């Protein structure tokens, strides 16, 4: 419960939240960190150019709102059916599949911000160029079309 | 009231189908009324006439124009009298205690008279012990033929 | 099958494989196509619009459990000459089947 | 704690508050601002202010105000249809108020704060900019009921000229305005 | 429902639940109204090519009767025998059941492959495009009828969620609220009472 | 008090106990035992054990427990829908997770305390039943993908073996156990 | 105080009368007096007074009671069904029972208490309403079984006559109600 | 809140409440006062034969008897389409709305209780005889003449 006092009072005084998640943690997955309620209220002033990449920011709002996107269309695949959906809804289907499997399933390695990035643009791969609508087209030129190489052959 | 009635008159063991014992001497019923009312008590004391088990049957009445603190004695006196029954002279004796509502309302006054620490809507904090006491007085005893069997009837404030 | 149209081009339609009939009366119409249904021996039938635009209100009642024979309108003689104006009929059955007035 | 207006002290404070400016998180999330919902929020300082109006910015300026709020309400109560069926589908009228509810909400209720000239407005640039908006919507309107169909309308040269008003300075503005009445009265009698 | 903490919870479970599952309806009639925009425009073409195939066989009939025989075409009609290979083929269309006609239609194996009059040979063929379009006419309309039926039906269900269930949802939550918070009322009021109770007798015997 | 888990003590125990098995009220009233409400309760032993299981039990018992599980979550997961569309509306590759789902419900945690046979369980039993289960829905699942309807998955001859394999006795169990899952392959492999 | 039937001196009371009359806010909005909830009353009394109701008033009078109670309990459950689907999507049974039902409630159960004759009623008065209304339920209920449709039904001349029944006074309210049993019967037998 | 203790206590003192609508409000009406939760207890006494008009009272009951329904059946218009309907549930809706749109919304004019009363029947009027199951036949027969058509 996000009413009970403690996580109340927490929330006025903190600057966002973290929230873990049962549903990845039975299917499998750790650590389960859910990417929809979770909040960092102070992120925008800490990434950019010169702290970190200068598509640090972009790419993030991408990658939410692709698995948002995902997560409901695979609630509606299970009344409708894979065969009567576009096919970039189809996309976004195998998108959130490969995103909880591989960006959020990361086990007990160590990932810096590099190689997170690189994954990040490996699976906003899977989709179209041009359904990025987040991303500015340099930074599309500059790293789309990467794929899925050292997710599956290297660890 | 009209199930308990009924049990009242229609309850009996089956001997034939344990196959021992063949006595099927009948129940000595005790009743205890704690806070009935006029149209209740009536309806109870012409069913038990009609049965024709007043003969064997004892009665312990705190009708709802009695003194609301005798109702802390009712149900002890009723189950004195049913185990002294059934563990000396081997009765089979079957108590129905009319309404516990009373009984708790009776104690949460006669408790917050005193100016206790309540329990959860009032009601003092020993209520479970209480209640206990009076429950755990029923039973079958090792090397004794009497039993006593309790049907409390409570009516539960808001369903 | 069947047609409930003018008896001039029934006989073609008899031509065609499909009984056909009418006398230029719409109670008649709804009243004998009662017993076509009831003798439900073929898959659908076509009916001129005058004689009655919408064969439900004349049939629904009847073809109540059983679906297999379809009713629809079909343009008469006298439409042939001037034509039929297709975006009424279909404007007049989308307005209600989705409940707005579309495509303007 | 979590946006519940129904709490006692918002409940309290709406009790003596004469004005209730309500922010919204969706409007800037579709990159609208400042973020004020026009429909949770009311005021009650209107009715006694109407004679500082009439004497100082106009004589109608109240008939022009509740004008461009009937629109937003008719503009609003419409969102269902254009949910289901979408815009393009819609009837003539309908796609005419849909438009013009677009150009209020993007060229009228929205400002750029950090911009030179539009962070700050005056009452006469405000109230100029509204006749414009109903002049032109009453020019579209006739226009539609003579034959015009939307899509020529939707091209006309003065929807990216009302549509700049809010970046002339405060000096240009009177005859910008006037010039622009012109032109919207001008492209009528092409319409007819 | 009894008032407690548990079916608080439950509640609000309920209400999250409800309006996740309306946002989902909505989704499911959204690609329901593709489908149906998209049948609607060949369905109005197909009553269009009917409409044009009308042409050839009123023609025909018209000059045949007329120019050639008057009862040559009654003995015909007569002649040629009628259709009973008029099958019909189910087909489900979104969970749902609709018929498909598969009428068989012979061609060549009817009566008369050539025969004797001249404008009764060249009719017949066509009252051939006519049934043809005519039960092309019939297969497509049948669909887009039920698929309105199916939109309709869930535009109904959602209405009937956001506008009676919700309500009643929010309606009971904030009544078990108002319960709970009387009775931590209560109780506090009663525990501020008892302390200062004991606490001025005491002060009486210091 | 009053089956209420928000209690002070029930609270003071869930931060101290290391596992956590949860009654509910709904399963006690249809007399389905043991009763635990799978998605409330949970256990933070399930790591530290997996050596014991690999070398005591099976190699790879630790993978079958984490594909139940999944499954069952799956299945928590679709009731949701269920809910409001009714079970009748499922595409078939949902009602076999719903149908799977029913199966272990009823077919491997219910338990008869009563029974001479089934009051007590080993751990290579369940081993078996698991592995089983999880086989025949492999199956059915590949099977579904070659256009078989869902209905006649529900019909085969061998979900009455799967039933009553928790009445066999532990003895007799290896010999129950490498007949039905001859009798699962065979089940598919002969429709071909 | 909330009109909330758990306050403690509501909760008191009812577990010593005999009888407990609810009276209803949502009754009396729409102006229905005496506004009290027929399903949530009772009375413990009715069983004891049946060997007066056999001699002084009917000897049928129970049966018409407790037809009427259950004419009513059907009505209360259908009409949660017609909340959601309207009355169109619902058999021709059950419209003639939501008719019935509000002949019933608008006929039987109000009562102006301000009128010069309705403020009073006598048992003689209730009973023979009652069997007017059961009456003409009967002959329906046939009739649309046998063919004739709900219009023509809500059409008869008859409804005016038992509307009107409780305006009627008390010592000229025999010859009405045998003319009212005449013309029930006669509008259905002249009706085939 | 209706069940709030202020409103709740002094609905048990008085005689009767005037209550005022959000919806109206916001639909901009004015005064926005909605007929149903609203009650005058001490009515009956000061209306009736040589204290106002004859058909005060029976006006009174048929006009709420009449906007009641409206308002259940546009509630269930807001689920089923509006094509579920007959001739009379048209009736209703539109002698709802014309209700609201000009008994209520008078403005900040002062109507007699006369035009007050020729507006009642001007409204009542676009409903057929023999739904007014609430007024007698005469006065019925005495004031049905004025259509609304008169703004």
């Amino acid at each position: 419960d996000r009413t009970h006092p403690i996580p109340d009072l927490t929330g006025y005084i903190t600057e966002g939240q973290i929230q873990l998640s049962r549903e990845l943690h039975r299917k499998g997955i750790y650590p389960p960190i859910d990417p929809l309620p979770s909040l960092s209220r102070l992120m925008n002033n800490g990434v950019g150019k010169g702290k970190t990449r200068e598509d640090h920011k972009q790419v993030s709002d991408q990658l939410y709102s692709a698995y948002a996107n995902g997560v409901d269309i695979r609630k509606l695949v299970a009344i409708i059916g894979e065969d009567a959906l576009t096919e970039n809804d189809r996309r976004y289907l195998q998108f959130a599949d490969a995103f909880e499997r591989f960006f959020i399933n990361q086990g007990q390695q160590n990932r810096s911000i590099e190689e997170s990035l690189q994954i990040a643009w490996a699976l906003l791969s899977m989709l179209p160029q041009g359904e990025l609508k987040r991303i500015s087209k340099d930074h599309i030129g500059k790293y789309y079309g990467q794929k899925l190489e050292e997710i599956w052959g290297a660890p | 009231n009209e199930i308990a009635a009924q049990i009242a008159r229609q309850a009996t063991v089956r001997p034939d189908l344990s196959g021992e014992g063949e006595k099927e001497e009948p129940f000595a019923v005790v009743f205890a009324a704690m806070g009935i009312t006029q149209r209740e008590l009536s309806y109870f004391i012409q069913e038990f006439e009609r049965t024709g088990a007043l003969s064997r049957s004892v009665l312990f009445l705190n009708k709802a124009d009695d003194p609301t603190i005798e109702r802390i004695l009712t149900p002890r006196m009723a189950l004195t009298v049913a185990e002294y029954l059934a563990f000396e002279h081997d009765y089979h004796v079957l108590v129905i205690l009319t309404d516990m509502t009373n009984y708790c309302e009776a104690l949460r006054e006669i408790g917050a008279a005193r100016e206790e620490i309540p329990g959860r809507r009032g009601y003092p904090g020993y209520m479970y012990t209480d209640l206990a006491t009076i429950y755990e007085r029923a039973g079958v005893v090792e090397g004794k033929k009497g039993s006593v069997t309790q049907i409390p009837i409570l009516s539960m404030p808001d369903d | 099958m069947a047609v409930i149209a003018d008896p001039e081009t029934a006989q073609g339609f008899r031509l065609a494989g499909l009984e056909g009939y009418g006398a230029s009366s719409a109670e008649e119409a709804q009243s004998l196509l009662e017993t076509l249904v009831e003798r439900g021996g073929y898959a659908l039938v076509a009916v001129d619009e005058a004689l009655l635009p919408d064969p439900e209100r004349a049939v629904e009642r009847l073809m109540r459990g059983r679906d297999l024979p379809v009713l629809l309108p079909i343009a008469g003689l006298k439409e042939a000459f001037q034509g039929h104006d297709v975006e009424g009929y279909m404007r007049e059955l989308v307005r209600k089947t989705i409940g707005f007035d579309i495509k303007l | 704690p979590g946006g519940d207006m129904s709490e006692p002290v918002t409940q309290s404070t709406l009790r003596i508050v004469g004005a209730f400016w309500r922010l919204d998180a969706s409007l800037a999330f579709r990159r609208h601002f400042p973020a004020i919902n026009w429909n949770g929020s009311y005021s009650l300082f209107t009715s006694a202010l109407d004679p500082w109006y009439r004497e100082n910015v106009a004589e109608d300026y109240p008939e022009l105000r509740d004008a461009i709020s009937e629109l937003l309400q008719r503009e609003a109560g419409l969102q269902e249809i254009v949910q289901l069926v979408g815009p393009d589908a819609l009837q003539d009228a309908e796609r005419l108020v849909i438009e013009v509810g677009r150009i209020i909400r993007e060229d009228f209720l929205q400002q750029n704060a950090y911009h030179e000239v539009d962070a700050y407005c005056s009452m006469k640039k405000a109230y100029g900019i509204m006749k414009m908006i109903l002049a032109f919507y009453k020019e579209a309107e006739a226009a539609i009921k003579r034959g015009v169909s939307i899509d020529e309308i939707l091209q006309l040269p003065v929807l990216e000229r009302i549509g700049r008003a809010r970046y002339v300075s405060e000096e240009e503005f009177p005859a910008y305005f006037e010039e622009a009445m012109k032109e919207i009265q001008g492209a009528f009698k092409a319409l007819a | 429902v009894s008032p407690t903490r548990m079916n608080l919870l439950q509640r609000r479970g309920q209400l999250r639940l409800a309006q996740k599952g309306v946002d989902l309806l909505k989704k499911k009639r959204d690609a329901l109204v593709a489908e149906f925009f998209g049948l609607v425009r060949e369905a109005m073409e197909a009553r269009k090519a009917l409409d044009q195939a009308a042409k050839e066989a009123y023609a025909a009939l018209l000059l045949a009767q007329a120019f050639d025989g008057p009862e040559v075409v009654a003995g015909a009609a007569l002649g040629v025998p009628p259709l009973e290979g008029v099958e019909a083929e189910v087909e489900n269309v979104w969970g749902s059941k609709v018929p498909r006609l598969k009428a068989t239609f012979p061609d060549g194996a009817l009566l008369s492959p050539v025969g004797t009059p001249a404008y009764t040979l060249e009719a017949s063929r066509a009252f051939r495009r006519y049934a043809e379009a005519l039960i092309r006419v019939a297969n497509t309309e049948t669909r887009l009828k039920k698929i309105g039926e199916e939109i309709k039906k869930t535009t109904r269900r959602v209405n009937a969620l956001e506008q009676v269930v919700i309500p009643g949802i929010r309606a009971q939550i904030r009544f078990i609220q108002q319960v709970l918070e009387q009775r931590e009322r209560e109780d506090t009021f009663r525990l501020k009472r008892i302390k200062g109770k004991i606490e001025a007798r005491e002060a009486e015997e210091e």
